[PDB]
């Protein structure tokens, strides 16, 4: 949550007053304007993502039909002897 | 809320519906020589209006398939506009309320907004004292007004973007005068 | 000169430099081509983020500083071996700083060099919003694909 | 409402009007406060061919008015 | 090359029985490397001390094989003692303050090069020449979440 | 009759004349009602929270790669001169190509164009468009997704070579983060005034894009209603 | 008023966009009983 | 109406904005939150006197 405040960067650094550093910073900038970085990105951080943000509209599923089914299927087999009383009460009257 | 009929539609979807109420009515027709067309055409002009008028059914059994999609094709579309109607009445813009001395919209005056005082009132103790405030007292002194009953009726016209003042004396002015607000 | 940093404005009617809380940058303008104008010079008030961050960093590390803006077109570019812009006006040792908006990149680390940056940016797509929304198969999105 | 219910007595009166061209009146109006409501209870539609599409423009606004009716009446339980 | 752990940027895994670690693929099948990293073992050196080869793949250490190809030199990569990032702070209350952890190493005789999640700040800028960063980041919170209706 | 009768009455039917018929006929009828309410707020309650998607992926997406074989193409054109269009010119040469057939002027202008529908995409410098965004009236402009960037590059302070005010100035300006002042610093100037977490605005009149699906429905149920006739009658006569 | 959330009821604006079509409808059918009729004295 | 309303409302509850939260700037007993020893993080803190 929340939005960063302390912004800067990772480095690669050295010892004060090396021979390697003016040209490895050359390199390491010229690798963003190609687009070398974002090859990388891709395949090791941005991959998997469990994020349907926080409204979350909810396909309702089969635990919501338990409490409709029921009922009906009670219907079907609690009229079979309410069927077999009333042909019965017509032979009863 | 706009035009009931057209708000919730294009003017496109009307003629494409009523258009295929005739054309799926026809195979109906068509059907019929496998084993009425005043019936035909009511029955599905109907279904689709949710009326309580009808006289027969179809017999074939080619039709018999058709209608029971062509009754679910008509729910949707009920169920479709009921449904974003509600849409329009959930939704509204934003934008015009600032919120006080924080919002940006108030630091860089713009050639857009004017402010609004009472000269030689208390208001201008309170600026002019203040230091890192200093950027909006010199877009201040240039429309200031003469006196309170002025400005309020300056400000009922597009005259005036804004105005500064207390609340003991503007709360009143908006409830009892109710074209304004706080 | 740019919108978000670097905006310029011109003085009070009154005095003769305008209000506080910047510093005064004074400008360079020539009459036209067939007739030249001798060191006229123009002054105005340069105001926003960058001068704000410069004069913090001035009294940090005591030094004074003047500013003068630069009229050789835009940014900078390398045409022909030679430099236009703030590239150009200081790689001839008679700027010595360049402050503003200035991008970074390879050529450029070869003939000056660079600091820390403090604002993370580059290159971004801007386009209108659409007025609409989108539901390819919104009429069965909704319940149940199993029921 | 009652811009409702005498547009319901005027196309009574139109009804009466077609069939000049088994039928009362209770029982056409009957009929049309039926229709306007989810057409709840059965009931023996004339037989005129005017009034036949007349009761179904009718019909157009029924389902039309209570639609709007539902969804408006949501607008006021969440907000 | 000294590199601390971390979660997203070095990983580490113990090696197979031939002395290295099989060779695994990704989505895409291309082969990932796995440059040998002599690390310590276990959780925190105090009690033990043992140096076991492991291979260690992920991230940044591509970056240094790329780098290495432009700049033609050799490098034995080998994790940190301590396992922490490291500060400065007073020991003996003596004159003397020194270093502890991973920022030492490169300050007395053992590295050349840090390549690891290393913020850069006012106090370790002092006396180190920090490159241009390669990677803009930040620092946030994480809370748990709650469970919706049903 | 009780296919038709799950669907608010819409098919006039002849009813049985039993008894337990009709109790078993009740039930599914109550069965019924909840089943197609429920089914309607559940779209209503959908389509509320909807989620607007920008029409483009990328930069590297085939939409700018190939602009001659898709519908009239986008017009979108940058300032010249500047940093971007040297990174343009470096990796998508048949793309900055076809880049100078607009070759737009300035900032102003182009924004003006934009609004106009002269001009449908734009590239720039990420730290200007993001604080353009906030200052017009209204907001009709927004980033491409969530403000991503594709070259991570800064701005900075430009010197001359060799001198040590270098040192000084890039230890001092770790001082101003140090004190985390420069938050105030974009309280004051960079910050936006809308987009608020992108609410989306409305949808409206549902043309014709949308309801191609229940088309497509009707279409395919009437070609196999022809293909089960046809077929019917082939065997019948037999 | 008060509520900035402003819920308001509808009102006779958008009985014009109802009752004007069904009403017309209805003296669109008048002459079209003459019409029908005539059809039926016609063969 | 009813189960339209049900189905589209979550009243949120709260959370921790970021450093201006009181919840963290007047601290109480019924939350404890920590970082990594001898850390980047740590040196900010320590530094800053409000
Ligand atoms: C971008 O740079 C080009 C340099 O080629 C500018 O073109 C020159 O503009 C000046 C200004 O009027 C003219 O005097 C030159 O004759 C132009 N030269 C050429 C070769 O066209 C161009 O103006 C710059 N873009 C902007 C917006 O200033
Ligand atoms: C009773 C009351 C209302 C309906 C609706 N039904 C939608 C399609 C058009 C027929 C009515 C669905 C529920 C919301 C109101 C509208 C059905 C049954
Ligand atoms: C560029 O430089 C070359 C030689 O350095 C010169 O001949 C040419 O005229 C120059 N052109 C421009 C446009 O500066």
């Amino acid at each position: 949550t929340g939005e960063l405040f302390f912004r800067s960067g990772f480095g690669i650094g050295m010892r004060k007053d090396s021979p390697w550093k003016q040209q490895v910073s050359l390199s390491i900038l010229k690798s963003h304007e190609n687009g070398f970085m974002e090859d990388l990105d891709k395949t090791w951080v941005r991959y998997q993502e469990c994020d349907s943000r926080s409204n979350a509209p909810a396909t309702l599923t089969f635990e919501n039909m338990a409490g409709v089914f029921m009922l009906v299927a009670g219907g079907i087999v609690a009229g079979i002897f309410l069927i077999f009383i009333e042909i019965a009460y017509k032979r009863h009257k | 809320t706009l035009d009931s009929f057209m708000q919730p539609f294009q003017s496109t979807l009307w003629l494409l519906v009523g258009l295929s109420v005739h054309v799926v009515a026809v195979m109906l027709y068509l059907l019929d020589r496998f084993s009425t067309l005043s019936s035909a055409m009511w029955f599905s002009w109907g279904v689709l209006l949710n009326s309580g008028i009808g006289e027969g059914a179809p017999r074939s059994f080619s039709a018999r398939i058709l209608g029971m999609v062509w009754a679910g094709f008509a729910m949707i579309i009920v169920a479709s506009y009921t449904a974003n109607l509600a849409a329009f009445l959930v939704l509204d813009r934003p934008e015009e309320r600032i919120t006080g001395i924080n919002d940006p919209r108030l630091r860089n005056p713009s050639d857009k907004f004017i402010y609004a005082t009472v000269k030689q009132s208390s208001v201008d103790i309170y600026f002019r004292r203040q230091v890192e405030l200093s950027t909006m007292y010199r877009h201040m002194e240039k429309h200031n007004y003469e006196s309170a009953a002025e400005a309020i009726q300056a400000v009922r016209d597009n005259k005036l973007h804004a105005f500064i003042w207390d609340s003991a004396v503007l709360e009143f002015e908006a409830s009892q005068k109710c074209d304004l607000v706080t | 000169e740019e919108a978000p940093f670097v905006i310029v404005e011109s003085v009070d009617p009154l005095s003769g430099t305008c209000m506080r809380n910047t510093v005064p940058c004074q400008k360079r303008i020539i009459s036209e081509n067939k007739t030249d104008e001798e060191p006229g010079y123009i002054k105005k008030c340069c105001k926003g983020f960058c001068i704000d961050i410069l004069k913090k960093i001035s009294k940090s590390v005591k030094f004074t500083y003047d500013l003068y803006l630069v009229t050789n077109g835009k940014h900078g570019k390398k045409i022909n071996g030679t430099w236009n812009g703030m590239i150009g006006e200081v790689v001839m040792k008679r700027a010595y700083m360049a402050v503003g908006s200035l991008t970074i990149n390879e050529e450029r680390s070869e003939v000056v060099d660079f600091s820390v940056p403090f604002i993370e940016t580059g290159i971004s797509v801007m386009v209108s919003r659409s007025n609409g929304t989108v539901s390819p198969s919104a009429f069965l999105e909704p319940f149940s694909a199993d029921v | 409402w009652v811009m409702m219910f005498v547009m319901l007595l005027i196309v009574s009166a139109v009804a009466v009007f077609v069939f000049e061209y088994s039928f009362t009146i209770g029982k056409a109006i009957w009929l049309l406060w039926g229709l306007v409501f989810n057409n709840s209870v059965p009931v023996q539609n004339p037989k005129g061919t005017t009034s036949k599409i007349m009761v179904s423009v009718w019909a157009f606004f029924a389902v039309i008015f209570l639609a709007s009716y539902t969804a408006n009446l949501a607008a006021f339980m969440i907000q | 090359i000294v590199t601390i752990h971390q979660e997203p940027f070095v990983y580490v895994k113990p090696t197979m029985s031939d002395g290295t670690c099989k060779e695994e693929f990704t989505v895409n099948g291309d082969p990932v490397k796995k440059v040998i990293c002599t690390g310590p073992n276990d959780t925190s050196p105090g009690s033990p001390r043992h140096t076991v080869p492991q291979c260690c793949y992920g991230f940044c250490i591509d970056l240094l094989i790329k780098l290495a190809r432009t700049m033609q030199f050799t490098y034995e990569v080998h994790l940190v003692a301590d396992g922490k990032f490291g500060t400065q702070e007073r020991v003996q209350n003596s004159n003397k303050k020194e270093w502890n952890g991973m920022m030492g190493e490169l300050l007395s005789g053992q590295a050349d090069m840090i390549v690891a999640p290393l913020t850069i700040n006012n106090e370790r800028a002092q006396y180190i020449e920090f490159s241009k960063p390669f990677k803009y980041q930040g620092l946030t919170i994480l809370v748990k979440k709650e469970i919706p209706r049903s | 009759l009780l296919w038709g009768l799950v669907f608010n009455n819409s098919v006039p039917v002849q009813n049985p004349k039993g008894t337990t018929s009709k109790i078993m006929v009740s039930v599914w009828a109550f069965f019924a009602v909840i089943f197609l309410a429920s089914y309607t707020a559940n779209l209503a309650a959908f389509m509320i929270q909807e989620e607007y998607v920008d029409q483009v992926s990328g930069l590297s997406d085939k939409k700018f790669q190939r602009p001659n074989d898709f519908s009239p193409p986008f017009r979108f054109g940058t300032v010249p001169n500047g940093s971007t269009e040297r990174n343009i010119r470096n990796n998508y040469a048949e793309m900055h190509a076809y880049m100078g057939k607009f070759n737009q002027r300035g900032v102003d202008d182009a924004l003006l164009s934009l609004k106009t529908g002269k001009l449908d995409a734009f590239i720039y410098d990420a730290a200007v468009l993001n604080y353009m965004a906030g200052r017009d009236e209204g907001c009709k402009l927004v980033t491409i997704g969530s403000g991503k960037v594709f070259a991570s590059t800064g701005y900075g302070i430009a010197i001359q070579k060799d001198s040590g005010w270098k040192r000084q100035v890039d230890l001092a300006i770790l001082q101003l983060f140090g004190d985390g002042e420069m938050e105030e610093l974009e309280a004051l100037w960079l910050t936006g005034i809308c987009h608020n977490e992108k609410n989306e605005v409305m949808s409206s009149q549902l043309d014709i894009d949308n309801m191609a699906g229940v088309f497509y429905m009707l279409g395919a149920a009437m070609a196999l209603s022809l293909i089960t006739f046809i077929c019917e009658h082939l065997f019948y006569w037999q």
